[PDB]
């Protein structure tokens, strides 16, 4: 949410997009498709497998410990022995809590990160050939065929190759 | 005409409920859940060495009720006591009782070793009716009932060197009589303190006659008790009577065993972390089902569900 | 010409200093206050029910001190203690004293019920100079001082079943007199042990004869004891002399109840949270007015002051 | 400060803006001008809501504990008491001093986000009509009265009508 | 990480740049130049050391505790001195793990920032003159020799002396 | 042709690996360690008062050991028990010891005063050949054995006020001979039970005659005991034998003072930090030299390194 892409100037996912997390959709002379960007996607997987990496499969091994349940009222050793085990369980389950909180914040800080920075790559690599609609689409002022599209998608499109006609177009009256 | 080109990202039908620091219920697209709430119910024998207590307490095991012979020498890394778990030979209690269960539950083990005590002038191997082993009157088998010979009962002064390597673990006892009578019957004198003791403790006990309530028909006591005789140490035990005499002593061990109430069954299997309610997976780093654990187990939690993200916020169409 | 369209945020003229991780003072627009560090200094009456202990003791209401006779069958959620409160009967020890205090203060009654023990061969109903109700001599309300009955004192061995479907507290004593004439004059003989046995318990105590100090101008001292006795349990009395007699049993309950011991005036009020210097607020996560508290209060922690950011960097013009 | 709007581009705040946290000043023909932005400014009141709704009036209960207060001197057993009370209270006051650092971090970082996104979205809703002056503001290059100031405010600015005017303004000699 | 510059679209660092943490490397006319930028230099320290006044130097004494080894089996108080301490240690050591990589996960964020925020600052500065390459680099369309390069370094770059020239080279064919 | 102008940050040839939220291994330019993982080995001198104990514990200083006797009346900060400490005078033991260890340790003061007891009928200042004191049989500095006086020894009935504005704490001990000769020798009668009494408290023991195991020689054994009191208050001695007296009593005082088991040497240095291993820097805000400290220390942490990044990610050309 903090850099307001996903559930911001995204107006909404795409639950269509089923073989990566990030992507492209476009219009052209030859029709609209979609296609993940797998270098995002892998970007996000990576860092939330990283935070699994460090809570799943990580117990501690204890052993004799002291007794937490009694079937007679003994008065100070036993309301000692109470209040510590007590006094722990409260202070895992506050540190569990905000584990958690934290930890969730950040991921849904971070894909949105990944969805940023992708937008912001495909802005620079158009130069100026296109302009920026506001919702996450560019408007490219240039005739753009199924290779063109891949060339961006790819890193591969040479700005200058289309320059001429697309500040034909977007300085027109 | 030209094209246009937008950039997006994926969303399901099926989003789970997170919660974060700034809104308690915000959808993702997938989540994981850190709280182990559930166990099969069994404890499983695998892979830590499982004792199945059944009709006998760690105690009873110890001192040699007749129920628990088959216990001798046995060790465990979790002894597991039942709650329909119940004493059948002479009524005794323990001052310290929970201390003594938890230094033999930590040690674990039974290892026993019998030692030639020097009992001249008394009778050995008393028995009784309260703890019946194959329909003959016996006794505890780890401890030695001493009475009068011939109507006298010598004033004793016995030794037990420890030349070993290893501590040792004696436990003893003191026969509080019900009257006067039973008193001059089996000690053939009146009642005098017993002290047993090293070059570093002494533990004197005062028998002290009267009736109890009837346990088992008995109105009489044993009150247990123990000592630790390190290497080049020496026990020593003065007594005029009323001596539950030791037979030799326990091993002690350091190490990671325990013991832990629990009337859920054993099963063959095999899982690292063990409650009272079963043995659980231990994939998790939390748990709620039990403060009660043993093993390489997730932390106890009062939260019954946590659920971490695994995806980004869900922004359905 | 055209025109100019500047983004921008909100300030304010009085800012709030608060820490960050990476700086220890930043003025922000607006902030909240985290701990709780007042009192208005009374204990409210309400939500828990206050029983303020004024002149009496827990265990003094609990004997039955003649200054704590209005106490008798109260129950509390917080039992107050007053630093002003003191003794005014026969001078007593209980050892674990804190035990006993700490047990009725968590069961959180002093319901009693009388039962019929059979002191046949006693004088029943001691009193004390030491102990004025009324102007009269008197003792402690729950107990029972038995002495000699026509210059005898026979063996008591006296039973009292549980054949309730609770458990039974019961309060004794042992009396130590002064003097072997104050032993003589009292019980017709000497001195001899005090066994309270169950089928799960036995406790022997023996009276020791000798001066202590003077207290209210008495040299000798009673020493109490307890037990709890289980439904289908069985408690037995057995005595020849300086048994401090209970009168019944108190009722022993599991709940919320706590003792506190505070100066604070108890008032007129509502407040979920108590400490020992006043009810406080809990609306706050933490408190820094008292490591003692009872209810629904805030955490203890020893900053006094930690400032919540509720609101944006302030950058004022 | 970590989106460097709040204390970094936007040189100060607006003392004289009571009605809202985010809004905007403008200057065309027919004067001068501020209004607050409502969405913004509840984005933020709302995450700052969510954060006191986890901490304010969420106690927890507790009853019969131990004795933390001695008149005699006692040795073994009153050392553990001490012993466990202070442990407790060291580690609940580490974590009331984690809890505000990092909280106060979060919230002076997530009111500068919302400060960003308020700008980002007005960049782009003006398209090549304006430019970006590195101070918050925007130089419009066409006649914006206070009907098209408020098209801007209200997200219904159509910058087509404009953009012949604007183009011809910005990229004279 | 999450600004997306530093190990991100900035394709790496320059160990010859030992006079600051960030800064400017410009070709012109008159050679090929490096110089350190003091100001986002100072903001990332000033933050770091702003943690490190929060964690150095700032130990609690304690006095008198309870014993935490022992010579002697003696069963219920040792098992509750013995799990007492052992808890403790556990909780301390969970707070330092999770300081260290939330600090960590923070300073990295922190710095990606400052770097984000002075290539936006200078993006802003060059107006209509320069076009971004994607890369951190700026192509600036007019000649801009060592005292031009300078006040774009010092916040003096009047980019309304070179606009003509810029948007003539621009906006050529 | 127009210019390039290029936006960077530095890198260096040698990073450093760090640990992150999302990763595990993250090389940045710089870090710092924040856990202390070493010492010198030695616990230094300055700035805290530290009494080495040589060959004597704390309770033979106390007791006065003729090792001892250059610990009269000395104070600390912290007392450094060696391993190597032996005891050399009669041998005794200490129901409870580690609390009478610890609340001395606590109060950081020896300070001793004498007092003028009145043991008229008796014979006072008893010696051992187990306790030599210049080639002389001797006796504990601080206590007094006090044995028949031409074959008497009367009822002792000894008080002692405190007109005091602090506590007193007084020791004292009870004789165990090892046979009834020596029971005989010594007291001239046979043995009975001594009470120790104030206002608030009351403590009886009983001799028990009999042999223990001998240590350097010696079958008996003497118990040590205490008693505080308070201002207003009044020690009452009660005995017919087998007392070892107090000469006084030691003040009690709290503060910062407490005791360690350490074998490092003490240096001329100036350390705030103590361990068992030796002095440790205290600039780290953890360490993993050992959970056992005295003064401003770093916590004690498992792990033996925690890096704290100090710049940025490092990306080499
Ligand atoms: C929502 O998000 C979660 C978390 O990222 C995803 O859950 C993971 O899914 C993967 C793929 O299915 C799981 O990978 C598999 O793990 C198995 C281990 O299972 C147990 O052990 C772990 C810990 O020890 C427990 O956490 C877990 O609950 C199980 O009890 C392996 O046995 C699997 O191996 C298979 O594939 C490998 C490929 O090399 C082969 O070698 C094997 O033959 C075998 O067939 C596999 O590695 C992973 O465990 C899940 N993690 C968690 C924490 O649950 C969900 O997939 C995701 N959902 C969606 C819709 O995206
Ligand atoms: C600086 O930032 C803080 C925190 O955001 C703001 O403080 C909040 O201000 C609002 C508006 O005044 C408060 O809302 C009111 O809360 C009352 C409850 O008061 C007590 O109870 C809570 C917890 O139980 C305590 O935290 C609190 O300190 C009090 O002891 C309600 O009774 C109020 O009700 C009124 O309005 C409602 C509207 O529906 C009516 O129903 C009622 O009739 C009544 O008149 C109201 O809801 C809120 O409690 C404050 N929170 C805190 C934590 O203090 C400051 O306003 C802000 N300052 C500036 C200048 O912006
Ligand atoms: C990698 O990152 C770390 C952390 O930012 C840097 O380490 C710091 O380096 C500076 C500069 O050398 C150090 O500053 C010096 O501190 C001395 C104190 O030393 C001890 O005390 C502290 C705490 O009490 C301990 O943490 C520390 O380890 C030492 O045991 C001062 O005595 C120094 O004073 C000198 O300069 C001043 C200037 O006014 C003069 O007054 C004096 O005459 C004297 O010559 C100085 O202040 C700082 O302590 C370091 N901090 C830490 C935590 O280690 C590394 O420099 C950095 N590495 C690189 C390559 O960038
Ligand atoms: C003291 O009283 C108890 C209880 O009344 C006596 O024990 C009972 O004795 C009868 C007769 O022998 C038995 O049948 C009961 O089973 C016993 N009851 C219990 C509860 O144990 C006891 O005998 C009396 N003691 C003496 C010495 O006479
Ligand atoms: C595991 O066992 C414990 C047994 O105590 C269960 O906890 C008890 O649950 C009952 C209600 O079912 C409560 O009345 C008790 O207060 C609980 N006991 C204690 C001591 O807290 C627990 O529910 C079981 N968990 C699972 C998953 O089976
Ligand atoms: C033992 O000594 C104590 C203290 O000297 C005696 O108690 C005092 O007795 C006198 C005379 O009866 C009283 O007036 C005092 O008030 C008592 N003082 C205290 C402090 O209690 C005690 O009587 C002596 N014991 C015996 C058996 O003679
Ligand atoms: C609440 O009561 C406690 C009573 O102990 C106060 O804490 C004591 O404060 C005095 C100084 O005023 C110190 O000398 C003591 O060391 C403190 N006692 C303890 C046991 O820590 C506390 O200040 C009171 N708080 C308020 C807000 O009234
Ligand atoms: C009880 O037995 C012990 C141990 O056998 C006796 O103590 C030994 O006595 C001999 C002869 O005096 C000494 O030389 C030994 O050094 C003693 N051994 C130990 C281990 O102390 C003791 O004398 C006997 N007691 C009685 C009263 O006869
Ligand atoms: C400081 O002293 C302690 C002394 O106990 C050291 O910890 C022990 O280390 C040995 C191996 O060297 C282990 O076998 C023991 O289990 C440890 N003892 C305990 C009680 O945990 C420690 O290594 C020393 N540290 C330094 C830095 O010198
Ligand atoms: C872009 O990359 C994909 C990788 O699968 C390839 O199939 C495609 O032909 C590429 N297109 C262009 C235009 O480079
Ligand atoms: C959604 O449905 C799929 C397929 O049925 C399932 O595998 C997945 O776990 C579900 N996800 C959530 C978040 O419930
Ligand atoms: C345990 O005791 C019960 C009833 O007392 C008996 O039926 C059962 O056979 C015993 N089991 C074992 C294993 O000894
Ligand atoms: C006592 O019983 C044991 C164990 O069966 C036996 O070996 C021993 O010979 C018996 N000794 C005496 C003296 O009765
Ligand atoms: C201990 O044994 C010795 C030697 O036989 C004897 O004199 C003494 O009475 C015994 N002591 C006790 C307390 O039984
Ligand atoms: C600032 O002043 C106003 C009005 O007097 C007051 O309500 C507010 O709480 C103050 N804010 C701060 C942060 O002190
Ligand atoms: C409490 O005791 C004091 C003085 O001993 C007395 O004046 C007062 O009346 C008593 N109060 C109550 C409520 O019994
Ligand atoms: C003892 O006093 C009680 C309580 O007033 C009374 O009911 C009872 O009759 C008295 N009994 C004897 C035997 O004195
Ligand atoms: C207990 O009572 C019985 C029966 O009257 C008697 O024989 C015995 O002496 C009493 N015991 C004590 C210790 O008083
Ligand atoms: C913008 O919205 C506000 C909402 O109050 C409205 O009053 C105003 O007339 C609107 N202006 C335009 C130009 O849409
Ligand atoms: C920029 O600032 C530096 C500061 O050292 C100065 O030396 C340089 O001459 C300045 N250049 C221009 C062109 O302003
Ligand atoms: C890198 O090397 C320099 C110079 O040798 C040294 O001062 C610095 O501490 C080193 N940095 C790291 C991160 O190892
Ligand atoms: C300590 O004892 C040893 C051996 O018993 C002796 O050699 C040494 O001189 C003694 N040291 C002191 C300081 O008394
Ligand atoms: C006992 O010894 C002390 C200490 O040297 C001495 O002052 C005192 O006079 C002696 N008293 C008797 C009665 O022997
Ligand atoms: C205490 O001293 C008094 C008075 O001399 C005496 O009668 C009594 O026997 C002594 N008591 C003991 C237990 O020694």
């Amino acid at each position: 949410g903090i850099f307001g892409a996903i559930a911001g100037f995204i107006e909404n996912g795409w639950e269509g997009m089923v073989d990566g997390w990030y992507g492209f959709r476009h219009q052209n002379s030859e029709g609209i498709g979609q296609a993940a960007d797998l270098k995002s996607t892998q970007a996000a997987i990576d860092q939330i497998n990283g935070k699994l990496n460090r809570l799943i499969g990580k117990t501690n091994e204890k052993f004799h410990q002291i007794e937490k349940e009694f079937s007679e009222v003994e008065g100070r050793i036993q309301d000692l022995e109470k209040y510590v085990e007590d006094t722990k369980i409260d202070l895992w389950s506050y540190n569990a809590e905000l584990l958690v909180a934290l930890e969730n914040q950040h991921t849904i800080d971070l894909t949105d990160s990944e969805m940023n920075k992708l937008f912001e790559k495909t802005k620079k690599q158009l130069r100026e050939n296109a302009e920026d609609m506001g919702n996450g689409c560019f408007k490219i002022y240039h005739k753009c065929d199924n290779a063109c599209i891949g060339s961006i998608r790819n890193g591969t499109y040479d700005h200058d190759v289309y320059r001429d006609e697309a500040l034909n177009n977007r300085f027109q009256i | 005409p030209g094209a246009t080109l937008c950039l997006g990202h994926h969303a399901v039908p099926n989003g789970t409920i997170v919660k974060t620091i700034t809104n308690d219920q915000i959808e993702v697209t997938n989540a994981t859940e850190l709280v182990q709430s559930s166990s099969t119910g069994e404890i499983c024998d695998s892979p830590h060495q499982i004792l199945d207590g059944e009709n006998c307490t760690l105690i009873d095991a110890l001192l040699g009720d007749p129920q628990c012979d088959g216990f001798q020498n046995k060790k465990w890394d979790l002894f597991v006591e039942r709650s329909k778990a119940y004493s059948n030979c002479y009524p005794y209690d323990v001052p310290d009782y929970a201390s003594l269960r938890s230094l033999v539950a930590s040690s674990g083990t039974l290892e026993f070793n019998n030692e030639s005590f020097n009992w001249t002038g008394v009778t050995q191997n008393g028995t009784s009716s309260a703890c019946i082993r194959r329909s003959n009157n016996s006794f505890f088998s780890r401890l030695n009932w001493l009475t009068h010979l011939k109507f006298k009962y010598p004033a004793l002064n016995v030794t037990m060197p420890n030349n070993e390597k290893f501590d040792k673990l004696y436990i003893w006892g003191v026969h509080h009589p019900g009257t006067d009578n039973d008193q001059i019957f089996l000690y053939a004198q009146a009642s005098g303190r017993i002290t047993v003791s090293t070059k570093r403790s002494q533990q004197t006990v005062i028998p002290n006659i009267g009736s109890r309530p009837r346990v088992r028909n008995i109105p009489s006591r044993i009150s247990i008790y123990w000592t630790i005789v390190k290497p080049g140490d020496i026990l020593l035990i003065n007594s005029t009577g009323n001596l539950i005499a030791p037979r030799g002593y326990f091993k002690i061990r350091s190490g990671k065993s325990s013991i832990m109430r629990s009337d859920a069954p054993i099963g063959k299997c095999n899982s690292e972390c063990i409650t009272p309610n079963g043995s659980i997976p231990n994939d998790k780093p939390f748990q709620n089902v039990n403060r009660i654990t043993y093993g390489a187990c997730p932390r106890y939690v009062k939260q019954n569900t946590l659920k971490l993200a695994t995806g980004m916020r869900n922004v359905p169409e």
